[PDB]
């Protein structure tokens, strides 16, 4: 028999964790950018909630954008957030890619038949029709 | 239609090679294409019943053309008669033919459509409203139907679940199943994506269909082609030899065309001439593993004191990457898309239909507002 | 069902987590209109967010609930992703293989009972006719009634549906699958014929060229050519890899199964109506 | 989702809003005597891409319903978009980084900041040819030269060397008879310096033509194919390799993220512009 | 089919069939085969093979959800509970501050 496979948390490390760390950080910067102009002419927490609304997909809706420019900003950033989660649905899709190709050995085509591998021992029963 | 010698302009890989030699080599060149359609093969001379290979080669034996510059495969049957240079290319016979794949524009939604129930259950979502009214008893229709539509579509309109908590349980159930259905559909949408309907008949050497020819295997080659020697000598292929013979062509243009015209289901020829065409049109496909490998070489009358030098020269062409540069230089310019899956704006028309339905909708809308006006 | 051994209970357990979240939340909501209905909404509101959103629900305010909810939402999302993966796995599971018991099946043993009209048959003057007559005489008579003669008769009949299905030497039938145009014909289940035999050659009873003949034959068995002859003549198109299928009609009986669960829920709601109908004083 | 995004889907979405906007203002105004703004744009946005939009819902009967229909079909498209990307995920050509030495990356290791590595067996026709045509490659590769093909293989297999270069027949057989199937022939294994094995004779006096004849009789008989299957034939036949659940990589979405930032900047200066309008 | 830790290679080669054995001059040879043929045709042979062979089978049980994969989910569940406690005192301090 062949060996088994790892758990989902373990699976998450290959793709989910790095992206989560990088992107989560990215959301805060985006939230800060809209306010910049708004500030010029817990708000930060509200902005984070609005941006997080996309990720968890909780859509808490605690806060709304202050200005039309922000909405264009929201129009920009909101669409990007939607794309980011759709890419998370691509990550969702990636989880089902765990199926194992495995291995099979040909009677004549395979290398083992080609050479009794020193590391790979095979045999049959003595004084049998197979021996003959 | 009437064919007679004609002055023509010809340009080629072999020509560039020839002039490369001509600079490298002192000899000056004058070229005329052979009258014979095929390079030619040794054959019985009618009543005489014994004859030189003729065509390009016999002219060569005959001395009409001292040297033969062409993309000709190198084989022993010819080899005894004439000297051959080292072979420039190593092309192998494959079968150049294909069928456009069958894919579905209407297939994905269809999974519902044909299921029939997909629609019927939608109506039963509407019916659940009647059950809710029953729940209301002993503790709006438009809103209900709309609410039912929303669960299929996640409308989130406003009012929410019936006053009875128990009644509202079905909302969870129907939306549950609605969700499930959508997801299930998506999975079956992917089931479409799984595909694999197409069956490959390419392994010709190990193929079963090719070996036992029939009227469904209208198969040929070029009349008088080197593979015919293989069929000739291979008594094992006698069956196929004749099967093939009866359908043969004077040239590649007609042989490729038959498959393109779909006159003939399959075509058999070597790689150097065929693959470039495979790139050129590409609806057609090559299949299986090249068999009977050979390397191209120049054909010349025996004892040519230059063949050896030529061999050294083409050897150098390989050594200095010239041969290589030329092959990339022309072949490289032709490409075929790798197998991949793309949506291609097909299934989008149902949505086109939706937008057409929108128009119908808003037209109906004037009567819907008439209703408010009617209750005036 | 796999989620059910651990997953279904945890969902119930998930509701229990929700009560604790509400408890944190109730204090925040009222340091000391009728938001108290929110905990109920969360059981329902939280549940909606769990499955693909699609809940208007109610808007919870308590600060802790938003975090707690986002934690649950995350879970719900990966649940759905997990659910999609399971469905993704099913696409593999959705391989359609022929459902039949062959000779053993009642459709063959007691053909008359079924309302639908179907018939099995075999070639005339065959060795089996006798087996059939020595299995079921009546079945043999039925086969005799619907007699065909050439392979192509049967083939066409099968392709046209004139013939429901067809029994013959499996070896040949396998070869037929080896040569089908369009690959629409398969063997029974695995393909075990259920009659076991191999080809034989006649000799005058007195004659024994066979005992001498036998020796030559075995080595021939041992020799690679039998398999060459196999590959030469017996090679068959569309080798039977556990076959996989897809449906444009989806599944309406599986859908019905779903709808039966649905219907059960409807009954349950009627019961809750009854509880209110007969609500205790 | 590139083809759909490129055409019709966006224009159609504008029309539905616009139809609704006309109807909503007229109808809504019909409903209330005492409007389509950005909120309507968000609605095209809310219905169109997996919800998550909290700004508004139009107060009218005909358009809202029509859009719920749109949304449902749009969801199908969304689902298909996921499937479209799943199609990508179905298979991938994990052969993107390759050098054929006509690129000059091999020509210089030093151009690439990490040190690259490739080597071949010395006292070879390959090494002599290399020294003849390409000097720098020889002078650099002398450090990466290996004792024997099994040992050269040791430098490739256990790490500490990236690429190995050798005779094409041996490298092709080696690919087939590979302990680990990860090793693969370069490109199609289509080799430069196209050559073949040769048999020695003394000089112009020898077996000559009669001997060659025998050779091409072998091709006719077809023995070489059998001998190829027995001696030459290769494990893990070189089909295009398939990769499943490969670590996520982003480069085009990174571009998208940049698109976002740029679009923002535009709207910010748009606000400035607008302000100035005053 | 009885030991799920063992599996067969797919290819079947050297196709062959087992048989009863007697000396060439055995007077039971004619009788022994006729009996074998009768048992094949009768179904006796199927009863024996089916009776003995059918006892055991291996199937691809378990699917892929939860189970071992879900064990790390336990870790995830552990992670939700831990985060809330710090916020209590910290949140109270924040409230006191403003
Ligand atoms: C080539 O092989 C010879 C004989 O083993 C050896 O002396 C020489 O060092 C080799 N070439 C170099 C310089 O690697």
């Amino acid at each position: 028999k062949e060996i088994p496979r790892s758990t989902l948390d373990s699976f998450m490390q290959p793709f989910q964790s790095t992206l989560w760390l990088l992107v989560g950080l990215s959301v805060h910067v985006v939230a800060v950018m809209l306010y910049l102009l708004d500030r010029f002419s817990l708000t930060l927490s509200s902005a984070m909630w609005f941006s997080w609304r996309v990720l968890l997909n909780s859509g808490l809706g605690e806060g709304a954008p202050r200005s039309f420019s922000a909405r264009i900003l929201g129009m920009v950033w909101a669409l990007f957030a939607m794309i980011i989660v759709a890419s998370y649905t691509a990550n969702l899709a990636a989880f089902l890619v765990l199926r194992r190709p495995e291995e099979r050995i040909t009677g004549i085509n395979d290398p083992r038949l080609r050479n009794p591998s020193d590391k790979f021992i095979y045999a049959t029963v003595k004084q049998s029709s197979v021996d003959i | 239609p009437g064919r007679p010698t004609v002055p023509q302009c010809c340009y080629g890989f072999c020509v560039d090679l020839l002039i490369k030699l001509a600079r490298e080599m002192d000899f000056t060149y004058e070229v005329h294409l052979v009258a014979d359609g095929k390079f030619g093969t040794q054959e019985r001379v009618n009543n005489s019943n014994a004859a030189a290979w003729n065509g390009m080669m016999g002219e060569l034996l005959s001395g009409q053309a001292d040297m033969i510059v062409a993309p000709l495969t190198i084989n022993n049957e010819r080899a005894q008669y004439i000297e051959f240079s080292k072979p420039f290319k190593y092309q192998g016979l494959t079968i150049l033919v294909k069928k456009e794949i069958p894919r579905s524009t209407l297939d994905s939604f269809m999974q519902p459509f044909q299921s029939t129930l997909w629609l019927l259950v939608g109506l039963s979502v509407h019916v659940v409203a009647v059950m809710l009214y029953l729940l209301d008893r002993f503790s709006t229709l438009s809103s209900a139907m709309w609410f039912s539509w929303r669960v299929l579509l996640n409308s989130g309109l406003g009012e929410g679940a019936p006053r009875s908590f128990s009644a509202r349980i079905l909302g969870m159930v129907w939306a549950l199943f609605a969700m499930i259905i959508v997801a299930s559909y998506t999975a079956n949408l992917a089931a479409f994506l799984v595909l694999r309907r197409p069956e490959e008949r390419i392994t010709g050497i190990n193929d079963p269909r090719l070996r036992n020819p029939s009227d469904k295997f209208i198969y040929a080659t070029v009349k008088q082609s080197s593979v015919d020697i293989y069929f000739r000598r291979q008594v094992e292929l006698s069956t196929m030899y004749r099967h093939m013979e009866k359908h043969n062509y004077e040239s590649a243009a007609e042989a490729i065309q038959a498959v393109r015209d779909n006159k003939l289901h399959a075509f058999i020829w070597d790689s150097a001439v065929l693959e470039f065409e495979a790139s050129q049109d590409c609806d057609l496909v090559t299949t299986g593993e090249l068999f009977f490998r050979s390397g191209f070489g120049i054909g010349m009358r025996k004892d040519s004191p230059w063949k050896q030098e030529v061999s050294l020269n083409i050897l150098k062409s390989h050594e200095n990457g010239f041969m290589e540069e030329l092959d990339k230089t022309w072949v490289r310019y032709q490409e075929c898309d790798s197998r991949s899956n793309a949506p291609a704006t097909l299934t989008f028309e149902n949505m086109a239909g939706v937008f057409y339905l929108v128009a119908g909708g808003i037209v109906a809308g004037i009567f819907l507002i008439f209703i408010e006006i009617a209750y005036k | 069902e796999p989620f059910s051994a651990s997953v279904w209970v945890m969902m119930f357990v998930m509701l229990l987590l929700v009560s604790a979240m509400a408890v944190f939340i109730f204090e925040y909501f009222s340091p000391v209109h009728g938001p108290s209905f929110t905990i109920g909404k969360a059981v329902w509101l939280l549940w909606g967010l769990v499955f693909n959103n699609s809940l208007p629900v109610q808007n919870p305010k308590g600060t802790t609930s938003k975090i707690i909810v986002s934690i649950w939402a995350f879970f719900a999302v990966i649940f759905l992703a997990s659910y999609t993966a399971n469905l993704a796995a099913f696409m593999i599971q959705r391989r359609f293989v022929d459902q039949v018991t062959g000779l053993s099946d009642n459709k063959f043993q007691r053909p008359h009972d079924y309302s639908p009209p179907f018939r099995f048959g075999t070639v005339p003057q065959g060795s089996t006719e006798r087996n059939i007559r020595n299995n079921y005489p009546d079945m043999h008579q039925y086969m005799v009634k619907f007699h065909q003669k050439g392979v192509q008769d049967a083939l066409v009949s099968l392709k046209t549906g004139k013939l429901d299905a067809f029994i013959y030497d499996a070896a040949v039938l396998n070869y037929m699958a080896g040569r089908d145009e369009g690959c629409k014909l398969v063997t029974i289940g695995s393909g075990y014929i259920f009659a076991t035999t191999g080809y034989g050659i006649a000799l005058q009873k007195g004659s024994r060229w066979k005992r001498p003949i036998d020796l030559a034959l075995l080595q021939f068995v041992g020799d690679g050519e039998m398999e060459e002859l196999e590959k030469l003549w017996l090679t068959g198109i569309c080798h039977t890899e556990k076959n996989e299928v897809m449906s444009s009609q989806l599944d309406i009986d599986n859908m019905a199964g779903v709808f039966y669960m649905l219907a059960a829920a409807m009954a349950l709601s009627l019961i809750t109506f009854v509880w209110e109908h007969l609500f205790y004083k | 989702f590139l083809e759909p995004f490129s055409a019709d889907v966006w224009v159609m979405m504008f029309v539905m809003l616009l139809i609704v906007s006309a109807v909503a203002v007229f109808v809504f105004e019909y409903f209330s005597p005492v409007f389509t703004i950005g909120k309507a744009i968000w609605l095209l946005w809310g219905l169109v891409f997996n919800n998550s939009l909290p700004v508004q819902n139009p107060k009218g009967t005909t358009s809202k319903i029509m859009v719920s229909v749109w949304a449902f079909f749009a969801v199908i498209f969304l689902a298909s978009y996921t499937a479209n990307l799943a199609a990508f995920m179905i298979q991938r050509r994990y052969v993107d980084q390759v050098s054929g030495l006509s690129d000059k990356k091999f020509q210089r290791p030093n151009d690439f900041s990490p040190a690259f590595r490739f080597g071949t067996v010395p006292n070879g026709s390959t090494e002599r040819n290399i020294r003849n045509n390409y000097l720098e490659m020889h002078s650099y590769m002398v450090k990466f030269n290996q004792r024997s093909v099994q040992d050269a293989l040791l430098s490739l297999k256990s790490g500490k060397l990236d690429a190995f270069i050798y005779d094409a027949a041996v490298l092709n057989y080696m690919a087939g008879r590979d302990e680990g199937c990860k090793l693969v022939t370069i490109g199609s294994g289509k080799v430069f310096a196209t050559t073949g094995y040769g048999i020695a004779i003394q000089k112009d006096s020898g077996w000559k033509r009669q001997v060659d004849l025998a050779i091409l009789q072998l091709f006719g008989d077809g023995e070489m194919e059998e001998l190829e299957a027995l001696w030459l034939t290769g494990i893990c036949h070189n089909e295009k390799n398939e990769v499943m659940s490969s670590q996520l990589d982003i480069d085009n979405m990174a571009g998208v993220f940049y698109m976002l930032a740029a679009a923002m900047a535009l709207s910010l200066i748009t606000f400035i512009m607008e302000h100035l309008f005053y």
